[PDB]
């Protein structure tokens, strides 16, 4: 009915054992070593608290193409820094549904957007001569 | 703070989610950026149908590791500059496309991993119905309405699809008797599907006799168009235990009045018969034959990528997800 | 209720399209073209040998015909 996940700099959080059972990374874990609690090295608590949140809204849904549900919608509306560790975390716990919506959004953020304006709001740097910016540009012209 | 860094999977993940175009796009933000951009695992399917483009693009594109690629009705008829290795797709339609026979050549030599293939409508060669012969393992071939080879490299072809289970070898104009005996004489006894309609005079009773002979597991069989086939043949038909779906639709010399006997074969679902029964008598037969359903399939699902509801962007079931809108 | 165009050439293909009744029209295949048997069974009647080889989108009730010469 229970299980209890410490994350990286020691904070302990209980939640349901089905609820955590969302986590691939969290199942592997439990069914060898077992006594609580279940340390989980590369999730602050901060981060671990927003997963928690999560995985607890869906545990159980019925749901089709890339649409980013209305309820996930606002729940990722947290500023950018914190959606880098959402995202890396949802790798790390290997949650199925969050690497879903999260990659999606930072997909969002790229859609009707150009190169340059990537390259600053998601802060990348362009080690593109014009020798191969261009170059490059010519073989992607039969779009 | 900063987005980069983030692992690799995770960036596949989220380009993963990018429309072809965009995809395209992000392809010049950083070079790595540029090499995941065309990774794998991203280019599994791909459509585009009705493109106009080069042939050394469609061809570098495939060499991308590309599964399923969908490209009916394009436009490829510029002269294959580059040369390729070995490809990946199990999946493709080009049909009613208008391609080189080189082009389609090129291509072709390429390929030995095709599964589903459709060259619908296409002017082919020996050189390639011989190295189609490369792909040993396809299920489903369409070539109706394929042309330019001889029954030597027909021959050839069907005796390497040894699993083959759907055929559509239809209206190819440039057929011979020699073609259509060879067709019988070779197709891979596992067929289940066979659509050899549109060769009037030269597909004999004879020919529907070895085929019978041959193929026991024959579901659907298609012989529209095929005038020498008169009722003293409905014989051969019963012969096929398995028979579901017949078509004998301009079969001219078949009295009404006998199409009564298929009625009596065990397992009959449908018959097309277009073009044989007399105006104002239709529904005499329908209602004579209450279990089979008569006339109901103008067209022709054996070996057609997409049959299509409407709108079915997906080649045999499969859905791409590289598209131009 | 079928129409059936003129016949043109260039020098090597003999062309004619069909206007299709909108009500068979609804029947013509937006997923691929039609063989010879196919469109027979749809009720076009011309000569042998004509192949339905391409789509014209604006019009799906114009069926494009085409035959070596």
């Amino acid at each position: 009915a229970s299980i209890k996940l410490q994350s990286s700099d020691g904070e302990i959080f209980e939640v349901d054992v089905e609820i955590a059972k969302q986590s691939v990374t969290i199942k592997t874990m439990l069914e060898d070593l077992g006594m609580d609690p279940v340390p989980l090295p590369n999730v602050n608590a901060a981060i671990l608290k927003k997963v928690i949140q999560w995985c607890t809204h869906h545990k159980d849904d019925p749901p089709r193409t890339d649409d980013i549900p209305v309820w996930d919608q606002e729940f990722l509306k947290v500023d950018q820094g914190t959606l880098f560790e959402l995202i890396l975390a949802a790798n790390y716990l290997d949650i199925k549904g969050l690497l879903d919506v999260t990659c999606k959004t930072v997909a969002n953020m790229i859609k009707g957007k150009t190169p340059e304006e990537i390259r600053k709001t998601f802060n990348i740097k362009n080690d593109f001569t014009e020798e191969e910016e261009a170059q490059v540009r010519k073989e992607n012209q039969w779009c | 703070v900063s987005w980069d860094s983030l692992p690799d999977e995770l960036l596949l993940g989220i380009f993963s989610c990018l429309c072809l175009p965009e995809l395209l796009k992000v392809s010049g933000v950083c070079k790595r950026w540029y090499r995941l951009a065309s990774d794998e695992s991203l280019w599994q399917t791909l459509d585009l149908t009705g493109k106009n483009l080069h042939p050394d693009v469609t061809g570098r594109l495939l060499s991308q590791g590309v599964i399923a690629f969908r490209c009916p009705r394009s436009f490829m008829d510029q002269p294959l500059a580059e040369h390729f290795s070995p490809f990946r797709v199990q999946h493709m339609d080009l049909s009613n496309s208008v391609i080189e026979v080189s082009t389609l050549h090129g291509i072709l030599s390429q390929c030995s991993k095709l599964q589903n293939l459709s060259l619908e409508g296409l002017r082919l060669s020996d050189p390639i119905v011989n190295t189609l012969a490369k792909n040993s393992n396809l299920v489903r071939l369409n070539l109706s309405g394929c042309s330019g080879f001889s029954e030597f490299a027909l021959q050839t072809l069907l005796s390497s699809c040894s699993r083959l289970d759907e055929l559509n070898l239809s209206w190819c104009f440039d057929f011979t008797e020699k073609h259509v005996q060879v067709a019988v004489a070779h197709v891979s006894e596992t067929i289940t599907q066979l659509n050899l309609s549109g060769y009037r005079k030269n597909l004999q009773k004879s020919d529907l006799s070895t085929l019978v002979r041959r193929c026991p597991n024959l579901v659907h069989l298609d012989l529209s168009d095929s005038v020498m086939l008169k009722n003293d043949c409905f014989q051969e038909f019963f012969q096929l235990n398995y028979l579901q779906h017949l078509s004998l639709s301009r079969c001219y010399d078949i009295i009404p009045e006998t199409l009564l006997e298929l009625g009596e074969i065990p397992t009959l679902k449908t018959l097309q018969v277009f073009g044989i029964v007399p105006d104002g008598t239709l529904q005499l037969l329908k209602e004579a034959l209450p279990h089979l359903q008569i006339n109901c399939s103008h067209f022709t699902t054996i070996a057609r990528p997409t049959i299509g509801n409407k709108k079915n962007q997906e080649i045999w079931g499969i859905k791409c997800r590289l598209t131009l809108q | 209720q079928i129409y059936y165009s003129d016949k043109y050439d260039d020098e090597e293909f003999e062309y004619r399209h069909v206007m299709l009744p909108k009500d068979i029209a609804k029947l013509v295949p937006k997923t691929h073209l039609m063989s010879e048997s196919e469109w027979r069974n749809l009720g076009v009647q011309q000569s042998q040998g004509w192949v339905h080889y391409m789509i014209h989108e604006p019009e799906p009730h114009i069926l494009l015909f085409r035959r070596p010469l």
